[PDB]
DNA sequence: TGCGAAATTCCATGACA
DNA sequence: ATTGTCATGGAATTTCGCA
DNA sequence: TGCGAAATTCCATGACA
DNA sequence: ATTGTCATGGAATTTCGCA
């Protein structure tokens, strides 16, 4: 059987609702299975429509063979199905309540949730602006298991923005008290 | 003047006046019998004025000026005096065309890596499509991989909007652009410094300098056109298609598509190349690094038989950019401070500033 | 289709499928092991569709299309089928640029006599000077002698006004002009027939065809510009000066001024040539007839290494004149009815009319 | 002494007033001494101003060495003198009451007067339009004394409009009765 | 070890307003 | 302080299939 | 019958929007 | 049914003045 490549499989999922930021409420998360490269798109809802709008942007840069998701409404609609068939993208579902991805992906998705939380404190409303810097972070993060970052696996070169001081990613004492106080 | 000419009438030899012709007086003027006929030999103190009167009739160049003078006069080395005047005629110097071509173009080295250099530029205005009139075109120097963003103006504000979205993928070392208002604003300057991006600018009015993106603009317009044949020019919805189409199109000389040079593997697009199906991603990335370095690079073409190349301290003139009707096409002479390369120079200009300009926007001042 | 391919799997030889490779089945499709790798060999009944899908991705030419197909397929003489499609793609044919140059220019014989042929044309709009915006330029073909008339529009009415005044001097056999509105009006037609003048027209959008006057327009603008350096562009009062100036200026190659070729003697202008002071007018006119016939005439330049020349019944396409944004630069293919000369042709056009056009406004339809 | 050439001498004179035609009242007449070539310019008055305006047109085609005239006011003004000096045109006057030209010129001027009269009958008001055809006539008229027409002497070639039926130039019976009746 | 035909490469032309 | 580029389709050249 | 310098001719370049 | 042209100023070439 053939080795795993980029664009083999895109794992997609929504995160939200979050506090309004420049009109937006959710984040569509795309992660490449092989490389762990991450794309993020802000949406106003978790709908087939918002998913297609966003995926249209990405699929005009590269097209996955397979998209993997939970049985979210937006992904199970026949509109979404029609969309993917139109592009010879095979769709793939984890069974309800029991979500399976891959270790690499699971861990990536975990970093994504944590890193978001870390920045939407103090400025829970200003995340829209930060989505680009978040992505660069995530994508220039060293993978313990592989010798390489997702940027390096995707493009085959070092990045002009390496994230050398790999961070706490943990809530400092002040943030705990103003996150357990922001959700008051 | 009268000293020399007196000296002459009385048969004695003067340098410049060949001895075999005889030099008489008549009507109070020194004449001479030359093969063509009898010509007046004015005193030296008169010759400047004459050359000038003749030149001024129609502001003619060397031969056409000489021919008027030769109608009445003869003296030693007439063309020298004619050329002396041409070189001093402000009006001729800034209005005439050059008749010397630029030296052969440079073929700059291809950026080594994806994201080393971007070339960016606007296309438009286009027929309004969803209230959009322009397209931001961003082209990776090394790969040719191209991003498209529809805008309402070629503004800094829209450039920043689009480039924040692009640079979520990667941050480039350098962004080269023409001197369009959008890119030369200090807001854009801040935006770039904020991200450790270096701004590189073409010399002014020289789009060849952005040739990478310029050339890609052509492909973009060409493909949009075919796609819109016999439909209303609704191009907004096709940008994404055009992007994907071109990023996945082969350059016959390279034998690669910008997508391949960017990723080393085709994505799920029609006719995807399957040749590395058995390599591991690493063996794949290793072959990509090889492919990348060994790509065809063209060389400087032969200089045309009548090119000029700039030399430090030479008198040269910059082309007036948007010359008003009936006004000169050239600025006043200026001096070459520094030869940055054989096709680019720094000059001390028409007011008193330093300017970096393309050799294509200069002519060498004639007659020294 | 399946006939040929059945025939093949069972080891028997088919023309076009070289014998040394082996042709198996897998996943229900005929494949073959080629040096580059394993490729599907689609049935002939499938190949048109494939070539089309590949071509349509970015409407690519021969090699870039081939390279997509070769990713998955192999069959005999692929490029033939590729080219077959290119030649049938309406959108590619009318949008792509030519890559074949026009054949070398004709250098038509100089009119034999003053007044044999006029070339006329308008310059402008110019900065308003006394409410005038244009200049009628009339150039005698044989002599280059030039008349200037300031007008308020490039209209028939003004053309007739000026030409009545000019033709008080002489009536010309023929007046050549571009297809500007002023000259193609039926009023102008009447005006000319009324006087036994023959109207000659350039092919459309080809000002090289009026090169005689066009070129003189350059001199006129150039001289006006120098004369107006640092003054307000008040050109009305200078037309007369410019006229006289240029009519009395030497062509270095000819060694004559248009005034001399027109009259055989200089008038009382500065630097008048005095060489025929001793001849009678008749001896003078006799020398003029000699000078006139022996003037330098240039010859056709060498064809460029990749020119094309039109051939009766060939498929060629006329350039769209003022193409809208995002629309094709070329009209649909049409046929060469008649080869008037090697640079001029008659074609049966895009609707159903006869048109006389310059080879410069055509490309040969590619792929036959 | 040197043979006679074109542009050696221009003989100028006014003719008028004539009946108004498109605003004009007079004709300035220029005839080249050597060639007998004729130029005609319509003016609103016989003034230095109108003379300069008209001569400016002609002297932008060719410049005579000498202009010859009667001591008409317009030609004796110092404005006219200044004008000519500016162009190195020498001025030349016949003594008052005793006008001398040349035979060729005299006869030309005569033809001009007659031919005008012949056409400003029946249409005394429409001459402005006819000045061009008048000139072509005059200039393609055979000179008994020389083998050639003025067109031929000026340009050294035949003309595309030869005036083959050299005319009566005399008033036919009908015109006599309506010219001796128009001046009623 | 050499042929005829296909495949590939070369490259001038033109457009990025 | 910066610098032309590259799709295109005939022609020229090389390679291929067979001997 | 030959030299050094001037005079002439050649000609590629660019503009007629 | 029509068609490029020619001022320009360095360089290349020819001619000139003298021997
Ligand atoms: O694209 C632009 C452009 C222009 C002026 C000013 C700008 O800012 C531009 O972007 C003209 N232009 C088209 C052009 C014309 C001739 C060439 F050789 C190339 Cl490469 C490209
Ligand atoms: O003079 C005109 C003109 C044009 C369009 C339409 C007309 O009617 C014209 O008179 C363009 N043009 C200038 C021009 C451009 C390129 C050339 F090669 C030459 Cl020779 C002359
Ligand atoms: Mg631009
Ligand atoms: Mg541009
Ligand atoms: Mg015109
Ligand atoms: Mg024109
Ligand atoms: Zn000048
Ligand atoms: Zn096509």
């Amino acid at each position: 059987d053939r080795p795993q490549k980029p664009f083999d499989k895109f794992f997609i999922d929504y995160i939200g609702p979050l506090p309004p930021s420049q009109g937006y409420l959710y984040v569509l998360v795309v992660v490449d299975g092989m490389t762990g490269f991450t794309w993020l798109y802000p949406t106003k809802a978790p709908s087939t429509s918002a998913t297609v709008k966003s995926l249209n942007v990405l699929t005009s840069i590269a097209i996955p063979k397979v998209i993997h998701s939970d049985q979210g409404a937006a992904f199970t609609s026949s509109t979404f199905a029609e969309w993917a068939k139109e592009r010879g993208i095979h769709l793939e579902f984890s069974t309800p309540y029991h979500p399976q991805s891959s270790g690499k992906v699971e861990r990536k998705n975990s970093d994504i949730k944590r890193l978001l939380t870390k920045l939407l404190v103090g400025r829970p409303t200003k995340w829209y602006d930060l989505l680009p810097v978040v992505q660069l972070a995530l994508n220039n993060t060293y993978s313990p298991v592989l010798k390489y970052t997702p940027h390096q696996l995707l493009f085959g070169i070092d990045s002009n923005t390496p994230f050398a001081n790999q961070d706490t990613l943990d809530l400092t004492r002040e943030e705990e008290l103003s996150l357990l106080q922001e959700i008051r | 003047l009268d000293a020399e000419l007196d000296q002459l009438l009385q048969g004695h030899y003067i340098k410049g006046y060949p001895k075999q012709y005889t030099y008489f007086l008549e009507d109070g003027k020194v004449k001479v019998s030359r093969p063509e006929g009898v010509k007046i030999i004015p005193p030296q103190s008169d010759r400047q004025k004459i050359v000038l009167q003749a030149h001024n009739l129609a502001h003619t160049g060397r031969e056409a000026t000489l021919l008027k003078i030769a109608n009445l006069y003869w003296w030693p080395n007439m063309r020298k005096d004619v050329v002396k005047q041409l070189g001093r005629c402000q009006q001729c110097l800034i209005t005439n065309a050059s008749n010397k071509a630029s030296g052969p173009i440079l073929r700059p080295d291809r950026p080594q890596k994806p994201f080393d250099k971007f070339f960016i530029d606007y296309i438009g205005p286009l027929p309004p499509s969803q209230g959009y009139l322009y397209v931001l075109v961003v082209v990776d120097g090394m790969t040719g991989f191209t991003w498209l963003y529809p805008t309402k103006a070629p503004s800094t504000s829209a450039t920043v909007k689009s480039l924040n979205v692009l640079t979520s993928i990667a941050i480039p070392k350098v962004i080269h652009s023409d001197q369009g208002a959008a890119f030369t604003s200090s807001t854009f300057a801040e935006w770039a410094k904020e991200r450790g991006i270096h701004l590189e600018f073409s010399t002014p009015y020289h789009p060849q300098s952005s040739g990478k993106v310029e050339r890609k603009n052509s492909d973009i317009k060409r493909l949009l056109t075919k796609l819109l044949v016999g439909r209303p020019t609704k191009w907004y919805d096709l940008l994404p298609v055009v992007q994907l189409a071109l990023n996945n199109t082969y350059s016959p000389v390279l034998k690669y598509t910008p997508h391949q040079l960017l990723f080393g593997i085709d994505s799920n697009t029609p006719f995807a190349n399957q040749d590395t199906l058995d390599l591991t991603r690493e063996e794949e990335l290793s072959l990509l690094q090889e492919i990348r370095t060994s790509l065809y690079h063209p060389s400087t073409p032969p200089a045309s038989s009548r090119s000029w190349s700039p030399v430090v301290g030479q008198l040269v003139q910059e082309r007036v950019a948007r010359p008003a009707s009936l006004r000169p096409r050239w600025h006043k002479p200026s001096t070459v401070l520094k030869v940055l390369n054989p096709r680019t120079v720094v000059i001390l200009d028409h007011l008193g500033n330093n300017r970096t300009v393309s050799i294509d926007n200069l002519k060498p001042t004639s007659h020294q």
